């Protein structure tokens, strides 16, 4: 079919930064002339910015400018301001005269960049409530962290588990520019309480993180 | 002024059919050609296929066999209707007037469209107890983890809105057994968990369900 | 303006 391609997928820069962000269509776009740029924040529609390559819609601030031609296009955002951090997508018009195709890119995602943050680091056993009904989560909390990427590995009795844990990670916080990280380990009643230490690792570059609890110790 | 408004979407069972309109106010639906668009949660946006401004209908190569797009100038509506459906299928679906290369260009608010077998049902709330002494110099963890609800969405407030400094809710997961699970959690002094009551409220209105889940210390 | 006109 139809595809497009921007480049890069996830961008960090700081305010003030040019930003250039590129975009290529598999085929050449309708007239040459049929792309426009959606700006996208977390939980929100998307919002176009420019269209017909170069052409800013009423009130799109006039950092942002579009260029290129036929296959190839280009956002640029001249000075990156606090507003503008947010996923960027180039969107194509296709076809023939009985033909009428359109092709999203993948997306660029602009975040902000900052200071290296180690988490805060904790750990919830699964609560007394929960285990009469035959299931344990255990829970570690990642607070207030940067960059984004992190390795959480559990391990129960020094055993690293696998398969058994689902992760999610929250947007970059609009105050401190941090990430935190939620990572819930799910076992039956039984197999938790076979077993005494429970302890969540955080990797970071060249320091990892260890917090343990016992289960039944307070 | 000029709307797009957007309706339809809810719960399909898979192989089942999902059927959308969007009703234009302040222009005609004829004017001019309205794709429909689609967003996975947490993927990028996605063609389904467009009605041209002619009223001829064409659609992405894995749309095709199973998506009709048709217009009703009377009542000034485009509709997308999708059979066959699966798991993949659920994402939030968009009309709109892209306006890739005219001044033109309107979207519909979005709704969501979950493709599962799975039964909606309120989430159960457990409290992620924050210990009675800190480990942590001086600040205390605590939340609530809200698991086994379908479908989405939950909302997740702290006090009834009076604490937010500090709070994340997290996206939820969608688990194996087809219910969501997130947690949300607060950062706060450890010396005010003497004093403070700490209530998170869990709001899922797709079931009628509210929860408030007190969160007290946890002793010894 | 767009295809399939």
């Amino acid at each position: 079919d139809i595809q497009m391609t921007q480049s890069p997928s996830s961008l960090s820069a700081s305010v003030g930064d040019r930003v250039t962000i590129t975009c290529r269509a598999s085929q050449s776009v309708w007239r040459n002339k049929f792309v426009a740029w959606y700006q996208q924040k977390p939980g929100k529609a998307p919002k176009r910015l420019i269209y017909a390559i170069a052409s800013l819609y009423s009130g799109v601030p006039s950092r942002f400018s579009g260029s290129g031609s036929g296959t190839d296009f280009t956002l640029t955002i001249s000075s990156l301001q606090p507003e503008d951090f947010a996923t960027y997508y180039c969107v194509g018009h296709y076809g023939s005269e009985n033909d009428a195709y359109y092709a999203f890119g993948q997306g660029t995602k602009v975040e902000i960049k900052r200071t290296v943050a180690a988490p805060s680091v904790f750990i919830f056993p699964p609560s007394d409530e929960q285990l009469k009904s035959g299931t344990a989560s255990v829970v570690c909390l990642l607070n207030n962290f940067y960059p984004r990427e992190a390795k959480v590995s559990w391990y129960v009795d020094n055993a690293l588990q696998s398969g058994n844990s689902q992760e999610s990670v929250t947007e970059q916080d609009s105050k401190d520019s941090t990430y935190s990280l939620s990572s819930t380990l799910t076992l039956s009643k039984a197999d938790y309480e076979k077993h005494k230490v429970y302890a969540c690792e955080v990797t970071q570059g060249t320091t990892s993180v260890t917090k343990s609890f016992n289960r039944g110790e307070c | 002024e000029v709307q797009l408004v957007e309706s339809g979407g809810g719960l399909v069972q898979p192989g089942g059919s999902l059927r959308l309109s969007c009703t234009a106010s302040g222009f005609s639906i004829d004017s001019y050609g309205f794709s429909w668009v689609r967003q996975a949660p947490g993927k990028g946006l996605e063609h389904i296929g467009y009605l041209t401004a002619g009223g001829r209908a064409f659609y992405a190569s894995w749309a095709k066999s199973r998506s009709t797009i048709t217009r009703n100038t009377n009542e000034n509506t485009v509709t997308l209707k999708m059979n066959s459906l699966r798991a993949e299928d659920t994402a939030v679906y968009y009309c709109a007037k892209l306006g890739t290369g005219s001044r033109f260009a309107i979207w519909g608010q979005g709704t969501l469209v979950t493709v599962s077998s799975a039964s909606t049902k309120g989430p159960s709330v457990f409290p992620l107890a924050p210990s009675s002494k800190s480990t942590s110099g001086g600040t205390a963890a605590l939340g609530c983890l809200v698991k086994d609800y379908f479908p989405e969405p939950v909302t997740v407030s702290w006090n009834s809105g009076a604490l937010t400094s500090g709070v994340h809710t997290f996206p939820a997961v969608l688990q194996s057994s087809g219910l969501y699970s997130l947690s949300s959690v607060v950062t706060v002094p450890s010396s005010s968990l003497g004093t403070q009551t700490y209530i998170c409220n869990v709001n899922h209105k797709p079931s009628n369900t509210k929860v408030d889940k007190k969160v007290e210390p946890k002793s010894c | 303006g767009x295809a399939g006109a």
